[PDB]
RNA sequence: GUACGUGAAAUUGCUGAAAGGGAAGCAUUGGAAAUCAGUCUUA
RNA sequence: UCUAGUGGGCCAUUUUUGGUAAGCAGAACUGGCGAUGCGGGAUGAACCGAACGUGAGGUUAAGGUGCCGGAAUGUACGCUCA
RNA sequence: AGAAGCUCAGACGAGUAGGCAGGCGUGGAGGUUUGUGACGAAGCCUUGGGCGUGAGCCUGGGUCGAACAGCCUCUAGUG
């Protein structure tokens, strides 16, 4: 069961190109003219539930991993049963102490770090 | 203050500021693009080509409206003119950019501008009256000039490709 | 009162133990073998049950009885390896043989990572 | 100097479309030579390749490749239908393309 | 998955890590035989389409399990002894070579398979520099090189024009239509 | 550096990159250029 | 059982009324549009085909195969010179 | 076998006004996390990387300077 993507490109909402004020997050259409609602031919395409991606690869990495946000060593320490499973990711505020903390405790388990560099 | 460009390093480079100067801004960049790359003697002597009427700076992006003249065919343009108010405010900031290269000690025959960077300064609120009793905006655009002058300064190979190379070697020689 | 009330309170949703994210949550409890929040790996939630952890370069594993549940501080009793990884292997299943053995699986992988933990540890 | 083109000369007529939908997954293929889809049945499953050069030298060479089969006929003038690793580019309209001989049945 | 049924000093395995290593289910595909062409009957003249030798042309000699170990008598095309997969050679209607006289049964997997590396580091300017003819190509390969291209000269020289036809190379011309042509 | 914490967007100048025959923007597919990670390296 | 929205409609087939007529006004049955994209009719709200989760392959509807445009400058017998 | 879990099978998928369900994000409150932080919190910019159908979340680099967050629940001047 190798990782596939349905759909790779984002779902940009209408019009954010043309406007600033309009952000590119992804809006429904309401409109009662609307031309990507009623979904005419070569307009932009809609979030769908067929879009979803398989259960057994949902989530995880394209190395088969699941990214798993950490604090600090106990939450490395929490990834002790599951580091086939989970890949630890340092979070952003962590200082330069505990982050080179929360690495060798991430190396000596065994568990493999999304942002070591 | 911090400067525009990440070159200018103190080894070789000298520098001139002029912060909220009042003169056109439009006028100011069509000067700054003008001189953008000559050197400080020829610059020098085009801008007092320019305040004689000798040589003329040729307005590129905000010419709307600007008549032609014979003096832009030069630059292969046909709308030019002659800002001295700009021409003054460009040459007093390079007179004082060469006295920094000359404190600093850098040679003088091959300075060049090598960067010149004109900024919209904060409006000048004024006030003009207009028919049936309305009153309207008659703003300044003040201009930030800076000046920097300075010195004149694996594959690898397959396994096929390899052994065809080396028979091709052999075969040569 | 009884330890499928006891899951119905705590475990499901909140515990000092729990660790929720985006749909998956972990069991921080230091008497849970497997990690997960589960009635079959909760010693709060459920009767008697083991577990493992580390320290300074040895393992040592809890234990539980039933008659000694009202008692905190004498109710898990604790039992000391610092031989070897095969020999800890022995232990736990031997120490579990009598018992639910349920648990030897989930126990061994825990000892013999814990192990490789400190193997890591001293390369 | 006429020793060589173990191939046969092909041109990349467009792709699979109708009157305003295009589907750039398959190309439609000219064989030289090829004018009907008894003739194209020869050419079923043969390997054709898009040859191209670049500045750049990737493995040290000048020309990159794009590898393709032949899938099927395409109406009755001989036109076959392939599918690249890589689907062509829509500027290789009128390009030229090289139909090896293998995979070989004959 | 107990101790007591596999004891030792040192455990059947060290470590025991991760997930209980899903088995795979018991596939239901057997080998069988490759049904090879009809045409490529040994001693058949065919033209090699790919490779460094492509469109040579070469005597066949016997049919490996997938494969045609093939050659071109040495002496005339400089094909030495190869396997060629059957996908990739045009079997000629020209008239066939006596090949009874020369063993076959010694070209096999084993006697055409590389060496084992198992590591990714390769390559090197003094590898290309190994290998070649000069180097390696052991004096055994070279005397059944010798043997078959000698035993096959006395074929190719009774039937005339076919020494200068397998030293010749095919290659077509314009004007040529493969699905016409019959070869 | 008092036109003073942080200093966003609109808008603007300079630099670098690319495009441009009476609009531009957008979607699909790939080329080209740029850029980057997984993966392996081992057990 | 409780409650939302609606209480301006429009087009086509066939039947039909007032009308000199109408892309006119007013009705009856059914299907559509409004609320609905998609292939075809060059283009078009209701015409023809078909109704829609994300994709791969195959085969078709209506319509088409000189070129624009994917697909026979096809086969057979005729009519037509403007 | 977070029995609020696991597992097998079949059918189906248009949608305005409207209904309902489950989620995402914002300010404050009780509990919780041996939680993050001047060895750089929050915020900001980013031709970098990852996750989700999506709302959104995470992260590398830069800027910055004193606070801030995850989970269970409460609340509202909440997009």
């Amino acid at each position: 069961v190798n990782i596939i993507k349905k759909r790779t490109k984002p779902f940009k909402r209408h019009q954010s190109d043309r406007f600033k004020r309009v952000g590119e997050s992804w809006r429904k259409p309401r409109g009662i003219d609307s031309c990507v609602r009623r979904r005419f031919r070569g307009t932009i395409s809609m979030p769908k539930i067929g879009y979803g991606n398989n259960k057994k690869t949902r989530y995880c990495m394209p190395n088969g991993l699941k990214a798993f946000l950490v604090r600090n060593v106990s939450d490395v320490e929490l990834l002790l049963m599951h580091n086939k499973t989970y890949a630890a990711e340092i979070a952003g505020n962590v200082s330069a102490r505990k982050r080179v903390e929360i690495v060798e405790k991430a190396r000596a388990l065994g568990v493999k770090v999304t942002n070591a560099g | 203050v911090r400067y525009s460009a990440s070159p200018a390093l103190e080894t070789k480079c000298a520098k001139a500021r002029g912060a909220y100067l009042r003169t056109h801004f439009k006028n100011s960049r069509e000067v700054a693009f003008t001189i953008n790359g000559m050197s400080l003697k020829k610059a020098f002597i085009f801008l007092d080509n320019v305040k004689e009427h000798k040589q003329a700076v040729p307005f590129r992006r905000f010419n709307g409206g600007v008549g032609r003249t014979a003096q832009g065919k030069e630059f292969g343009v046909t709308q030019a003119r002659w800002p001295v108010k700009s021409v003054k405010f460009f040459y007093d900031l390079l007179k004082n950019a060469e006295a920094n290269a000359e404190a600093k000690g850098l040679d003088m025959d091959k300075l060049i501008i090598k960067h010149v960077q004109v900024n919209a300064a904060p409006k000048q609120r004024r006030r003009t009256y207009r028919a049936h009793g309305r009153v309207t905006a008659y703003l300044s655009s003040p201009s930030h000039i800076e000046i920097i002058v300075a010195e004149e300064e694996v594959s690898r190979v397959s396994l096929k490709q390899g052994a065809k190379a080396r028979n091709l070697a052999a075969r040569k020689a | 009162q009884q330890d499928e009330v006891i899951w119905q309170v705590v475990g499901h949703e909140f515990c000092s133990y729990r660790i929720k994210g985006e749909a998956q949550n972990f069991c921080r409890n230091e008497y849970n073998v497997t990690g997960l929040c589960n009635r079959q790996s909760c010693p709060l939630a459920n009767s008697r049950y083991a577990t493992v952890r580390e320290d300074n370069g040895k393992l040592y594993l809890y234990m539980k009885t039933i008659e000694r549940a009202h008692f905190p501080s004498k109710l898990w009793q604790r039992i000391k390896l610092s031989k070897n990884y095969a020999k800890a292997l022995e232990q736990i299943d031997q120490q579990l043989l009598y018992w639910p053995g349920r648990q030897i699986h989930r126990c061994k992988q825990r000892l013999t990572r814990l192990t490789q933990y400190l193997l890591k540890a001293r390369r | 100097a006429q020793g060589h083109r173990l191939y046969v000369k092909a041109k990349h007529l467009s792709f699979q479309r109708s009157k305003h939908v295009i589907h750039p997954g398959t190309s439609i293929v000219k064989i030289e030579g090829c004018d009907s889809k008894e003739e194209a049945q020869f050419y079923l499953g043969k390997r054709v390749c898009y040859v191209y050069k670049s500045s750049k030298a990737v493995r040290g060479s000048k020309i990159r490749v794009i590898w393709g089969t032949i899938a099927r006929p395409h109406g009755n003038s001989g036109a076959v239908r392939a599918r690249f690793v890589h689907n062509l580019p829509a500027k290789t309209f009128g390009s030229s393309l090289r139909v090896m001989l293998y995979p070989s049945n004959i | 998955g107990e101790r007591m049924v596999l004891p030792a000093g040192e455990a059947a395995a060290k470590y025991y890590p991760a997930y209980r290593e899903n088995v795979p289910k018991k596939a239901r595909k057997a080998v069988r035989p490759t049904k090879l062409r009809a045409s490529l009957a040994p001693g058949t003249v065919c033209i090699l389409l790919a490779g460094r030798f492509r469109g040579k042309r070469v005597v066949v000699l016997s049919q490996l399990e997938d494969t045609l170990v093939v050659t071109g008598p040495y002496k005339v095309n400089g094909v030495p002894i190869r396997r060629v997969n059957h996908r990739y050679v045009i079997a000629t209607s020209a008239p066939k070579i006596d090949v009874s006289g020369v063993s076959v049964e010694k070209f096999t997997k084993a006697y055409f398979a590389k060496q084992k590396r198992s590591g990714p580091v390769k390559k090197d300017e003094a590898f290309f520099a190994e290998n070649a003819p000069k180097n390696a190509l052991p004096a055994e390969r070279i005397a059944d090189q010798k043997a078959v291209d000698a035993k096959l000269l006395p074929a190719i020289k009774a039937i005339p024009n076919m020494k200068e036809y397998l030293a010749a190379s095919f290659a077509l011309s314009n004007g040529d239509r493969p699905h016409l042509m019959k070869f």
